């Protein structure tokens, strides 16, 4: 009844959900780590407080995992192709939104951290612009949950 | 007002009256070129030209009333151009 | 068609396709490359670019 | 459209069609199309079908 | 199913019919279409084309 | 003084803009004594104001071209009559079926005698403003018109050269320049202009099927290469005329 | 260029009418009368900017190009000193 | 009636403007300008009108109309 | 009956609405956060009022979420190709119009914030420019609502 | 009757009309925003006038939208392929011409506003040149209206 | 009767004629606009003369429009393949010759306007050059008209 | 009888002859016009001699027109592939030889003119060099004429 | 027996001989002509000798033309693929050998001509290396004559 | 008997043998001609000695010629694919080897020429290194003589 190739798309859902979110979180953490490292040279005190861009990149990595486990736990022999496309769309939707969020967390994390050294009042601004970067991962999740559980 | 606005109001008044009265003429003669401008419906072909002729009167009146608004704009502007 | 007959795709079709695809990719690259070269050509106004 | 040849055994099994069917003996060509498609009296003798083999057979006498 | 523009013994029409020996016969099936297992109704299924 | 207003009006021709331009140019002239006192720093206004008389004249020609083209914002003018055919002219017992088809679907007017009103005495007929095919009709005409106007002004231009070389007493320039130059131009242009006017008189709706294409005969004339085949010739002995002029 | 500009002007004018003026037409006298007034003022503004200013300046320069090159080159050398009299009109 | 009557009217009208117009111009510094304006106006107007009216002769195909316009051509005229 | 692959285009539509708008809102956030952070050293107070580019970048991702949800709820195994193609169109229309709006919000937001740091008058200008950016995401939404409901 | 895939071209038409016109409007808005912002330091007054190139970039997105809606209303399951190709052509013909217009408004807007701040006489020249940029979208719209209705 | 996948080539004709011509007129307008802007600072008086390259680029869009319109009106359901390819060849020939002329005008307009402000005698040399630039658009038109009526 | 679709290559021949020679002439004109314009500031008298590279570039577009028209006149629906290919090869032969000649004309025009303003003796040299750049277009034309008429 | 489409290879033969030989001779000429005009400002006496690289660039285009004519006059409708591929081989073999020789002539022309103005002795050296650059066009010819005559 | 295309691979064999060795020898000659130019200005007496890398690059293209002639003399319509692919092998094998050896001769030539000029003890060193570079062309020749005669 259901097609041979049907589960390949469901698999590409799970894999993409993880891989592109890992890419997003890796980029977010690579830029943010660069920023924190170079910032800390004249600001011991900020080393702990400044890790929030990294923590929010670590959340993008969990949005990838959540969808990737939710897809993975729903793959099977009988999958009717329609559910596999839903799963691919879910996996790309969280995954590439995680990639976009990770890009934004990276850039605002680097610039925001460097600026926070120069002016500690920036820190609340850095949190606000990061909520607006991190929420793209959440929209990526919301769509992916809806698709993968339609 | 200011003279800029009064001069714009003169130009708009002249143009508006010229075009809307000329449209009034073409609507009153039931000119075929104006068919796309008349706001009819697929039901208005029933029996003959009666509905489209009633709509030709309505759009002629629309243009006549709009030309009246441009005449009022004109009379205002011809005062304001001397007062500003 | 009531009998569900095939779309009558001709023989030589791999040849038509590999003519039109590669002639069009050659023409489209020749246009793109030339267009890129002229669009990014040096306009050479050194007498005023500094004043 | 000319009707396809339809070998029938309990149900339709073999469907066959062409825009033009022709043959030649010693390079003398003939058109078989009117002698074949839509011909209700067409001679299908020696035809056979199986789950894993099939033999369409078209006989012409003249 | 299967479809071809010219199942034929003539090279001008693709030479799909092959004789390893001399022959007194020639044949051409212009737009040949055939289907001979898992047929349903009198209607052909989607055809793989020979080109 | 005229040729620039004329070509500009051919490019710009619209009845409504012609009026508006005329009104503004007239205003600039009738208030000239007041307006001349105004600031020089508004170079845009100074340009159009110094242009006021030339702008009036081109505005008048722009009304003229707008009227011949019978267009104001894709609307007709009530000044001219009509040659287009009412439904009673389709229902002559010939093409009565086309009237019934016309109730079901779009149709093209046959342009046949007994249906068509016959030759039109003005510019573009009003019907062309509503017609879906109007651009194909008008584009053929405007193209052919443009070619003629340009040819005639270039023929004037070489004629102006003759006068100028005479007033400088240059026999070499008129003898070796003007004579072969006008012959070169006139032989190419004359064939083309003759064919354009000929087509507009030698053919009709009956002769429209398999009618010859003018540009192909023009290209073939310049190529010296009509292959005795394809398009039919337009008139008797035309091959000799092609050969001679090229 | 004659034809080309003439087509472009016509089509710009046709689109501006069809997009702007057509929306002003309505089935009741008062509503259509008020709508048309503002609709034609917006339309007139667009006709001035696009047709009168832009297509006007286009047609103007093209008609001059035809003169300067494609007519005058056969007969006019266009090389010489401009005469400039000394006058108090320069003050 | 014949198309020749319009042609003779237009040819006479512009011909007088382009000949009799010049023959009534006075003597003065503007004379050559006035003559040139009259002649060039007559030639351009005549040629332009003549081309348009000639192109309207013997149409090779008529106008094509939208469905609704064809229905209105039953009654409006 | 309708082809089994037909749901694919609708799902890629849903994914696309989220993904390309997340890319838009990410780029808009990344450039805006760079500009805000770089400003802060010279103008510590403006970092609050300068959030607005980021808020509009967030709004582009919300438009892509809306169409990604509306598409994702409008899916079934037997979906006609006609409807699935509408959903693909809707997805790309909001998605890439949101990406376009994101490129605008980013470049405008960065240059507008770093300009406003030097020029307190510019704020009133750049908000109008940011509105003429963000409305691209709204035009994309309008065409996507229009498409997905035919 | 039509093939199942028929509506695809017409939908890519509707989307392309919006998408590429939104890209033209984004590019024109981004370059114009950069110019306006960067120059306003010397010229606090010209921010209110220099908006016009942004408005014209916005107008290119409106031209996209108009065609995108006109196409999208002209869709149906039963659409003949001819009308479906005409709708793709219309969509590209406004969309990419809008992209060309937006490029021109971007470059003319940026250079024009910079020049105007160095020489206020340029403002008129900039407006004229921007109309010659903006009308490229309107020519794209003419062809889209002609294609989409025949 | 006639195969479909045949009205498409003629549509690509009309589209190309508008699109690549609008690209040509955009690059011609943009480069000239950058020239005119940068020029006006040194010579504010030359603006009204230096518009010529913009208008010479302007005619390329219009040549595109002429062919686009001519092709578009000549389309039909089940158009003969030969007539449809002719419309493709026309559409490219104007569109891409328009593009060639667009670059030619852009480069010589940008250089020519700059040169003219340093030396007014260049005004005649510039417009002489703009003949052999703008004539490329015209030659694209000539062949396109020949093909469109062959 | 013989293949339909045969027109495509013949049509592409007409387009290639025009488009590539228009690209050649645009490059030739453009590059030369930057030379003329930049030179004229130093030597306001050399303008009217210096046009010759622009004129020869224009002649390359004439060669492409000549072949394109000859091809287009020689098209027919029933065109045997022998004539259709001969038209494509003619099209590319002038189109791309004209492109090559246009490259050469653009480079030797600019270098010739900039050199000639520094030393008027180069003018004859620029003409002789330029004849060898332009004759490549004439060779391309010869092969195109021979092919398209074979 | 002979197939259809046979002409393509033979025709691309003729065209490739001309096109790539013209590209070769256009690069040879563009570099040499740059060299001559940049050089000759200091050395008017060298103009009428330093032309030789350009003359040798012309000869590469002649080898192209020879083979392109020899192919174009030996095509026939339904030519066998064997002669047709041989005509492609001849086509490429001169054409690209002319392109290669074109690069060499260009570089020895530019460097050898510019060097000569500071050192007259180089001119005879430049002639010899330029024969070694020219003769690759001749090896291309020899192979192309051979292939086209089997 | 044998397949229709069969002779084509031997044809491209003959072409590649000449074309690729032409490119190598062209580069060889161009680098060496540049090195000769930069060397001659200081050491004019040295040219007749510094010709070595040029004549060796000319020898590389003779190895291409020899194979392209041998392959071409070995072609026929009835050729078996074995002989045809052996000849394509001969073609690339001399071709790319000659190309590569030409690159080594060019780069070692340009250095060896500029080096000898400053240090006469290197003239023998350049000759030796170039002999290793030439032998790489000879290896391509050896296998191409084997394959073309197999």
């Amino acid at each position: 009844n259901n097609p041979e190739y049907s589960s390949f798309f469901g698999v590409m859902g799970a894999s993409s959900a993880m891989v592109f979110s890992a890419m997003g979180a890796a980029y977010g953490t690579a830029k943010s780590g660069t920023g924190i490292a170079a910032m800390s040279v004249m600001r011991p005190e900020l080393i702990m407080k400044s890790i929030i861009p990294v923590v929010m990149a670590g959340i993008i990595a969990i949005y990838g995992l959540v969808v990737a486990v939710l897809i993975a736990n729903s793959l099977t022999d009988g999958i009717t192709l329609y559910r596999s496309f839903l799963q691919l769309g879910a996996g790309l939707s969280v995954g590439l939104s995680g990639l976009a969020a990770g890009f934004a967390i990276g850039i605002v994390g680097d610039a925001g951290v460097r600026g926070t050294a120069q002016q500690p009042r920036l820190f609340v601004g850095m949190i606000l612009i990061l909520i607006f970067a991190e929420v793209l991962g959440l929209y990526g999740l919301i769509v992916a949950l809806i698709l993968s559980t339609k | 007002c200011g003279p800029k606005l009064a001069a714009c109001g003169i130009v708009l008044s002249a143009w508006g009256v010229i075009m809307l009265i000329m449209l009034g003429i073409f609507f009153n003669v039931h000119s075929a070129v104006l068919i796309e401008d008349v706001p009819f419906t697929e039901k208005d072909f029933e029996n003959g030209p009666q509905n489209i002729y009633n709509l030709y009167e309505q759009v002629s009146y629309n243009c006549f009333i709009a030309a009246g608004l441009y005449l009022l704009l004109g009379g205002f502007s011809f005062c304001q151009v001397r007062l500003n | 068609s009531p009998y569900n007959l095939a779309y009558k795709y001709n023989l030589e079709y791999s040849v038509v396709f590999n003519l039109v695809l590669w002639i069009m990719t050659g023409l489209a690259l020749a246009v793109i490359i030339t267009s890129y070269n002229i669009w990014n050509m040096d306009p050479g106004y050194d007498s005023i670019i500094y004043r | 459209i000319h009707p396809p040849v339809s070998y029938n055994d309990t149900a339709p099994r073999i469907l066959f069609w062409a825009q033009n069917f022709s043959v030649a003996y010693k390079d003398e060509w003939k058109d078989l199309t009117s002698l074949t498609f839509g011909v209700e009296n067409l001679n299908l003798t020696g035809s056979f079908w199986n789950d894993s083999f099939a033999m369409l057979s078209l006989t012409y006498e003249p | 199913s299967f479809h071809c523009e010219y199942v034929s013994s003539l090279s001008k029409k693709g030479s799909l019919l092959v004789t390893n020996v001399p022959s007194l016969w020639q044949m051409t099936l212009h737009n040949f279409q055939i289907q001979a297992f898992n047929v349903t109704g009198e209607q052909f299924s989607y055809a793989s084309d020979c080109a | 003084v005229i040729t620039f207003p004329f070509l500009f009006a051919v490019m710009f021709g619209d009845f409504g803009h012609g009026i508006l331009m005329t009104l503004f140019a007239v205003w600039m002239v009738l208030r000239e004594s007041r307006i001349l006192s105004q600031k020089n720093e508004n170079e845009m206004f100074s340009m159009v104001f110094s242009g006021r008389y030339i702008i009036l004249l081109m505005g008048l020609f722009s009304i003229y071209t707008g009227l011949i083209y019978n267009d104001c914002f894709s609307k007709s003018l009530n000044i001219f009559g009509s040659s287009w055919s009412v439904r009673p002219m389709f229902t002559i017992g010939n093409w009565t079926e086309e009237t019934l088809l016309g109730s079901s679907v779009l149709q093209l007017n046959p342009a046949i005698p007994g249906v068509f009103g016959g030759p039109y005495p003005f510019g573009i007929d009003p019907i062309w403003n509503i017609a879906t095919n109007k651009l194909t009709f008008l584009n053929s005409f405007k193209m052919k018109m443009s070619v003629i106007l340009g040819i005639i002004h270039m023929l004037f231009g070489v004629s102006l050269s003759l006068f100028n070389h005479i007033y400088f007493k240059k026999p070499l320039n008129i003898y070796f320049g003007f004579i072969p130059e006008i012959i070169f131009m006139s032989s190419l242009f004359g064939y083309l202009v003759i064919l354009i006017f000929y087509k507009w008189t030698a053919y009709d709706a009956h002769s429209s099927r398999n009618a010859p294409s003018l540009l192909i005969h023009f290209i073939n004339m310049f190529l010296f290469s009509y292959p005795e085949s394809g398009n039919a010739m337009l008139y008797s002995g035309q091959k000799g005329i092609q050969c001679f002029l090229i | 260029r004659l034809w080309a500009l003439s087509l472009a002007h016509a089509q710009l004018s046709e689109v501006l009418w069809t997009m702007v003026i057509h929306i002003g037409l309505h089935v009741r006298s008062l509503a259509g009368g008020l709508g048309l007034f503002f609709i034609f003022a917006a339309f007139a503004t667009l006709t001035v900017a696009i047709l009168l200013i832009m297509e006007g300046l286009s047609a103007f320069l093209h008609a001059l190009r035809l003169h300067w090159v494609e007519f005058q080159n056969k007969f006019y050398t266009g090389t010489g000193f401009k005469f400039l009299p000394f006058s108090f009109e320069h003050i | 009636h014949s198309f020749a009557l319009p042609v003779i009217i237009f040819t006479t009208f512009w011909g007088l403007i382009g000949i009799a117009g010049p023959w009534f111009v006075p003597k003065g510094p503007n004379r050559g300008v006035i003559i040139t304006m009259l002649v060039a106006t007559a030639v351009c107007c005549y040629l332009f009108w003549l081309i348009a009216i000639l192109a309207q002769l013997n149409p090779l195909f008529g106008p094509q109309l939208k469905n609704e316009t064809i229905w209105y051509v039953r009654f409006l005229w």
